[PDB]
């Protein structure tokens, strides 16, 4: 589980 | 005060006088207990029986609505003329019959659909052996069991005697349970199977980890009979798993409520076993019972896996899935509110994946056909109601985007199909990603270590139109027209009408973009299938009603249909030009042609009797080319008798001479078909 930044 | 607690017991008295008893009564005129068995070995018949011959546990395991066998051994052989007793199965130290946790169960000559009742099936000496049914709403939890013999002084009672303690778990098996599930197969994997597959990764790189249920190592029912205690769930509803499953989803993580699992995402894990190196729920739920301490460290799949085991440890059947892109909604407005990238505004985060349970249940406080899978969810993110929980969130509901039934159905819709809103603040709306959020959904395949795609029960597929209107609507339920319909007239095998009305009361042209949805729905409330989804547009002029009658053709349901199935039609429809969503779902019961089978005659099996099949026309229509079909294996060689024609409501009677050639329980089957209503059918029981 990791937090993913916004594209 | 509460009863909360299966570990608490009270004391049953063993001789419960009554009144003021004279000095030097002789009580030996009355039966006495010299022992009882429960036939509870893992080899035997209960265990077995009741698929609960693999818990590491000496005690009996039954599971409700459902018999089992016990013996009793008196110190005379039981006579009802004179003696009286019953059975007790007890729980908690404040037991109440009013709340189901004294349950006296009487002897009686047959047993009845659903009730707690005992019944004689052998004597032989001093014994009886008893088969008992328990009540298929009954508590779950592990009982205490006694034996009352009534007299005129008051009740002998067996005394405490822990090796005849009863766990009584819910049951998939029985029909009339809330956790019944039709398939075998299914119930294999999501209740026996104590091992399985948890998907993560990305979209287009996933990997397996395997995880170890363990649901029926040793100690593993006690703690999760704990988890409830710790939980202080009143006893009462713990036969209700809607209750347990969100008990459940509190008490798994330990914020708020003292629970299992401490979460941690810092890449440290100071003083405890990082997330990554468990690999089952055993090490976990063990360790939570004997330090009766929070355990450290969990992070989703883990939360899930030991929630999994919980379920599935009493009898609810359940699974774990993964959502690959999986939003977390701050805000509870059901969209990713992306501020621009300005990372002290912006709240909202994406998962590259995030993991939750499906517990299988009746939603008997929703409308019918919203049971079924119910996504429930141990991680703690959000509040719900002051608790870190969420759900049983009906999948169905959320696929309409019915968010407005409970529980927490906004919050998991946003989690597979929220929309990216791309906001500028300044002294401004800039982008709209429709595809993000939610691209994959899967589950551990039956029978086999592969991934089951099921994203199609969360969401309508990407660009559809449907997957616009649902989420429309789901934002709706966080310009002058009226939306009905009714489904006019139906009947099992013919076609028939659903005719949607909308009312404009304005005197403006509006544009209806709208879909719909139709669905066999097991009478129970579970849904079986969608057998036919349309979309369609529809000009409204002003100061008008209008009518849209879609057409069901028997084919598109009838090869689908099950005993006492009804029908669920969703429809939802945009005001184009207003962006108004008016939503409905209705559900209706066919009706059922008749047909009725007697038997004129002696049903010996050796000389003729007389079948009279009887059909009488439901419809207002003329039926054409009616066959009638009789069938009956040990009565009558197949036959078939045709009608060229039946006027409205007319009444056919077919007589058919039959020599039955075996003796026993046989049955007769009628069939009807004709040139529109087809397949309708009628049965009759015959000894011979
Ligand atoms: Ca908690
Ligand atoms: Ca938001
Ligand atoms: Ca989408």
């Amino acid at each position: 589980x990791l937090i993913l930044p916004w594209p | 005060p509460p009863n909360n607690s299966n570990a608490a017991e009270d004391d049953l008295p063993t001789v419960e006088l009554q009144g003021v008893v004279p000095r030097g009564v002789n009580l030996q005129e009355f039966l006495n207990v010299t022992s009882v068995h429960l036939f509870k070995e893992r080899w035997d018949t209960n265990k077995v029986d009741h698929h609960t011959d693999k818990y590491e546990n000496n005690k009996l395991i039954v599971r409700r609505g459902q018999s089992f066998y016990v013996q009793i051994d008196f110190s005379r052989p039981y006579d009802p003329r004179r003696d009286l007793f019953r059975v007790e199965y007890v729980i908690g130290r404040y037991p109440q019959e009013n709340k189901g946790t004294y349950i006296p169960v009487p002897i009686v000559s047959e047993l009845q659909s659903g009730k707690w009742g005992a019944k004689i099936v052998m004597r032989e000496d001093r014994s009886v052996r008893l088969s008992i049914q328990s009540s298929p709403k009954c508590i779950v939890g592990k009982f205490r069991m006694y034996v009352a013999v009534w007299t005129p002084y008051g009740v002998l009672r067996t005394s405490r005697n822990p090796e005849t303690d009863t766990y009584i778990l819910f049951n998939p098996w029985c029909e009339d349970d809330a956790v019944y599930l039709d398939n075998e197969k299914e119930r294999e994997e999501y209740v026996l199977n104590d091992i399985g597959v948890i998907f993560y990764g990305e979209v287009n790189d996933i990997k397996t980890r395997s995880w170890s249920y363990g649901q029926f190592e040793d100690g593993i029912l006690d703690t999760c009979l704990y988890v409830m205690d710790r939980a202080q769930m009143d006893l009462s509803g713990r036969g209700n798993p809607i209750k347990v499953s969100r008990v459940g989803s509190a008490m798994v993580n330990a914020k708020d409520d003292e629970g299992v699992l401490v979460g941690s995402w810092d890449n440290i894990y100071a003083y405890g076993v990082p997330p990554s190196a468990w690999t089952g729920s055993v090490d976990i739920l063990l360790e939570y019972r004997s330090s009766e301490n929070p355990v450290r460290y969990g992070q989703c799949w883990v939360f899930a896996g030991v929630f999994n085991t919980f379920l599935r440890c009493l009898g609810i059947p359940a699974r774990i899935v993964t959502n690959y892109f999986s939003a977390h909604d701050n805000d509870a407005n059901l969209q990713m509110d992306i501020f621009l990238v300005n990372s002290k505004l912006t709240k909202d985060s994406v998962w590259n994946y995030h993991c939750w349970n499906e517990a299988w249940m009746t939603r008997p406080d929703l409308p019918v056909g919203f049971g079924g899978w119910q996504a429930v969810d141990s991680t703690p993110q959000e509040n719900s109601d002051g608790m870190y929980r969420c759900g049983p969130a009906s999948v169905q509901a959320i696929k309409h985007g019915h968010v407005c039934f409970q529980f927490d159905a906004p919050f998991v819709f946003a989690e597979v199909n929220s929309d990216l809103i791309y906001i500028t603040a300044k002294k401004v709306v800039e982008n709209v990603d429709a595809t993000h959020i939610g691209k994959l959904i899967v589950t551990k395949q039956i029978g086999g270590d592969g991934m089951m795609d099921i994203t199609d029960t969360y969401k309508f597929q990407e660009g559809q139109e449907e997957e616009r209107l649902a989420l429309e609507t789901a934002l709706m339920y966080g310009s002058n027209v009226d939306m009905d319909f009714e489904v006019e007239n139906a009947v099992l095998g013919k076609d028939f009408k659903l005719s949607i009305t909308f009312r404009n009361n304005s005197h403006n042209r509006y544009t209806i973009t709208a879909y719909l949805s139709a669905n066999i729905t097991f009478y129970t409330g579970v849904p079986k299938a969608e057998f036919k989804k349309e979309t369609f547009d529809v000009t409204l002029e002003p100061l008008s009603f209008k009518k849209e009658a879609v057409l069901i053709q028997a084919g598109e349901y009838m090869g689908q249909l099950l005993e006492q199935a009804s029908l669920h039609f969703f429809v939802t429809a945009r005001i184009n030009e207003t962006r108004d969503v008016l939503a409905k779902q209705k559900s209706t019961v066919l009706t059922i042609p008749e047909i009725i089978i007697k038997v004129r005659g002696t049903q010996v099996v050796g000389s003729d009797m007389t079948v009279i099949v009887e059909f009488t026309n439901p419809l207002k229509e003329t039926l054409r080319n009616v066959w009638v079909h009789l069938d009956g294996p040990g009565v009558t060689r197949p036959m078939k008798k045709m009608f060229r024609e039946i006027r409205p409501n007319s009444t056919v009677q077919w007589e058919e001479v039959c020599r039955p050639w075996v003796s026993g329980h046989r049955k007769l089957i009628a069939s009807m078909s004709s040139d529109s209503l087809r397949h309708v059918y009628g049965e009759l029981d015959v000894q011979i």
